[PDB]
């Protein structure tokens, strides 16, 4: 058969060997997620990500294959800090003053930095959780993971937030992705108990690094004194990897950073996104376009260099397998998808697709799935398959652009979060495993919450009320202009089988938000 | 020494502690008599499990080893007493605001004997004190004794608690403490009005203080310059 176009993939068994090859191992975690999530409409149940379960699947990320502390850090690289009185803390970093008005349900309050509140009693069931206050601009957050087999408690789980000290406005002289722009930031690091849900903030971190992004814990950097290493890209245009050095108490801690255990930099260049492809490599993009792969034992020089795009590289993204290539993703202003190989740049570069140019566009990897979930830069959520990539299925269409997107490794959930401040769940596996015919009616997607705010009245109007979108295959891009602060930065599930059913996002005015999906 | 159960000589010595510029340790007087009253229920309702496995409270459980448990854990009685004026001593502290509402929560749910529910400590509204105690998710799992049992703290202890959030400057939770004034008689609370009022003119809550000090222009005891100065002053 002349197979070129989505449409001549007609046959369901067809499909899948097309879209997925015959290495029987492959197929084996296939037929494991369809039978452990076809009925997982909106939610999955705890006994099928367990580690003991007839369906249990895993995939670990890259970061987590070896141990990498003594190749990425040791005892010759530990990060140098200072502690710090809440005095000077607030002189630099002016997280907001007056509360917030906030109404769930019934209940309104208003709420200072660092309120934590419970999910008050709602009509349409037992919601479990907290909204919080952070304090300013939600730039990323990152929950940590922990192997369940160690002497540490498994309901104890780690998350972190990065938080700008601007506020409500959009555009500013101080958020600028071009130009390199060192300024005060903070981490503010929460220990809470997946059992309870009892949260504290443990430690903040401050650094000069200016705002942070693409934010994420190395899983193989372990030693006993540490919590973790948190690694991010930050507006000074290095990735700075940095200790998350354990306290002897449960008591806060203000810090201050003067150098981090590893900085990756280059000359005239701003890094803007990265990625693990081993334990102590990373892909990383430029300003300028171009693409490398730095070593964390040699950050001196990178292994490679070249140009792939015409402008900013806004997300690279990593396609691990354990039967394919570890390929890579990247989409930039000049809105071209390209899937390509790092062996090789020039022999295999591929391209999914040409969006139009848009400033914000998330990309994660789906690794239940093979498949990459992108936002076409404006009002679709799609996935695509790192070996057909001309096999792009649309999964939802929301009236606003889609500007955060969450996965995990457990399961095929994937959230994602508008500007309109809706947040939407839907089973991307429902759509990856099965036939073309039906797409328009087989495949549904649920509103789990939704942000709204009143200019005159000022508050912050949380909906419990849940909703059905079914997937309009035809449908018109849309881009319904909302409030400042209730578009969505960040949404990511905890990783963990215990935590494995949480997940945590948050709004631009700083209303971090979790719950436990029971 | 001499007699560590009488409650006078406790009164007069955290006062001069007080006049001796340490307030703190006028508190640090008081919480040592607190954590004897919460370690003598623990320690009465344990030797209730004793007597079970073999005061109006030994009327109650008459089995019990009274003279050994009672002699062991002989102590001055807390109660709303003793609260009001622990409340009043944070006003006069006037620093770890926070930590005094903390502190002054941790002692009326005791008094109620409801200490077990140890949510209400945790989350920042003042939700027991009111209707609102409905709507948190983890009051409807709560044994119905423990739904049964009061949650109505005294007027007093209320406006001492409305007087230290409006300090924190949590305006909305003050305004929810001080509602109770405007149900209760005012006859026996004009006084707690006249505080109320110079406590919100203290805030630059001057639309709010004229407000709390009209019903005082009702009575030839209030109707005098305190009122009238800040009544005037209010309005320029």
């Amino acid at each position: 058969r002349p197979i070129r176009l989505l449409k001549d993939l007609s046959s369901a068994r067809d499909k899948i060997e097309r879209i997925y090859g015959l290495n029987k191992e492959k197929l084996l975690l296939l037929a494991k997620v369809k039978e452990g999530f076809e009925t997982s409409v909106f939610d999955f149940p705890f006994k099928n990500i367990q580690p003991d379960s007839p369906y249990f699947v895993c995939l670990d990320p890259p970061c987590k294959k070896e141990s990498a502390y003594n190749k990425v850090i040791g005892d010759k690289n530990r990060t140098v800090y200072h502690e710090i009185n809440k005095t000077e803390f607030e002189n630099m970093i002016k997280l907001r003053t007056k509360r917030l008005k906030l109404l769930i349900g019934e209940v309104d309050a208003e709420v200072s930095t660092g309120d934590k509140i419970e999910f008050p009693v709602l009509a349409n069931g037992k919601r479990r959780g907290f909204i919080y206050n952070v304090g300013g601009l939600v730039t990323d957050i990152a929950w940590l993971n922990i192997e369940e087999n160690t002497d540490i408690g498994k309901d104890i789980q780690y998350l972190a937030v990065a938080v700008s000290q601007y506020m409500d406005e959009p555009l500013n002289e101080h958020l600028e992705m071009f130009d390199k722009e060192k300024h005060s930031s903070c981490i503010q690091i929460f220990k809470m108990n997946t059992s309870t849900l009892h949260c504290v903030k443990v430690q903040t971190i401050v650094h000069s690094f200016g705002e942070v992004w693409d934010l994420k814990w190395h899983e193989g950097c372990h030693a006993p004194h540490l919590v973790g290493c948190l690694s991010f890209v930050s507006q000074e245009g290095t990735i700075n990897f940095l200790e998350i050095i354990d306290n002897a108490t449960d008591v806060h801690v203000f810090k201050m950073c003067e150098k981090p255990s590893l900085t990756l930099s280059l000359a005239d260049s701003l890094i803007t996104t990265f990625d693990f492809l081993s334990p102590t490599t990373v892909v990383c993009g430029f300003k300028n376009g171009f693409v490398a792969e730095f070593d964390l034992t040699d950050p001196e020089v990178p292994s490679f260099y070249d140009q792939v795009h015409d402008s900013y590289i806004l997300s690279v993204s990593t396609a691990y397998s354990d039967f394919e290539d570890t390929v890579v993703s990247t989409v930039a202003v000049d809105g071209y998808f390209y899937i390509f190989n790092p062996k090789d740049i020039a022999t295999t570069k591929t391209t999914v697709s040409r969006f139009r140019g848009s400033n914000l566009v998330p990309v994660v990897y789906c690794p239940q799935i093979y498949s990459y979930i992108y936002s076409d830069g404006a009002s679709s959520l799609r996935a695509v398959p790192s070996r057909a990539a001309f096999a792009v299925h649309p999964l939802v269409s929301r009236e606003t652009t889609i500007t955060a997107i969450g996965v995990s490794r457990l399961h095929p959930m994937v959230l994602a979060g508008s500007a309109d401040g809706s947040l939407i769940i839907t089973n991307a596996a429902r759509r990856l495993l099965h036939g073309i015919k039906n797409s328009s009616a087989t495949q549904k997607s649920l509103r789990l919450w939704k942000w709204d705010y009143s200019i005159k009245d000022d508050k912050y109007r949380i909906d419990s009320s849940y909703e059905v979108y079914p997937l309009t295959v035809n449908d018109v891009s849309k881009a319904k202009i909302d409030a400042h602060g209730i578009n969505i930065t960040c949404t990511k599930w905890n990783e963990t089988s215990a935590g494995g059913k949480c997940y945590a996002f948050s709004n631009s005015a700083g209303l971090l938000t979790l719950e436990y999906l029971s | 020494m001499y007699n560590p159960y009488d409650a006078n000589i406790l009164r007069e010595l955290a006062i001069l502690y007080v006049d001796y510029d340490r307030i703190e340790d006028s508190i640090e007087l008081y919480m040592k008599v607190f954590n004897a009253n919460v370690e003598r229920r623990e320690a009465i309702l344990a030797a209730l499990e004793n007597a079970l496995d073999s005061d109006e409270d030994r009327q109650m459980f008459p089995d019990i080893n009274w003279k050994k448990i009672d002699a062991k854990y002989k102590c001055i009685p807390f109660d709303w007493s003793s609260l009001n004026i622990l409340a009043e001593l944070f006003l006069k502290l006037a620093v770890s605001e926070v930590d005094g509402i903390k502190t002054i929560k941790k002692c009326a749910r005791w008094i109620q004997r409801r200490e077990s529910q140890t949510f209400w400590d945790h989350v920042p509204d003042d939700s027991e004190f009111d209707n609102r105690r409905f709507k948190n998710s983890t009051f409807d799992s709560l044994l119905a004794a423990e739904k049964e049992k009061s949650y109505n703290i005294p007027i007093d202890i209320r406006v001492r608690l409305g007087l230290l959030r409006l300090n924190t400057d949590n305006l909305v939770e003050a305004l929810n403490h001080f509602q109770c004034l405007y149900d209760e008689t005012f006859s026996d609370v004009a006084d707690l009005y006249f505080e109320a009022a110079t406590a919100l003119t203290r805030a630059e809550k001057y639309k709010e203080a004229i407000d709390f000090f009209t019903p005082l222009l009702s009575l030839e005891e209030w109707r005098t310059t305190d009122v009238f100065k800040p009544l005037a002053r209010c309005y320029k």
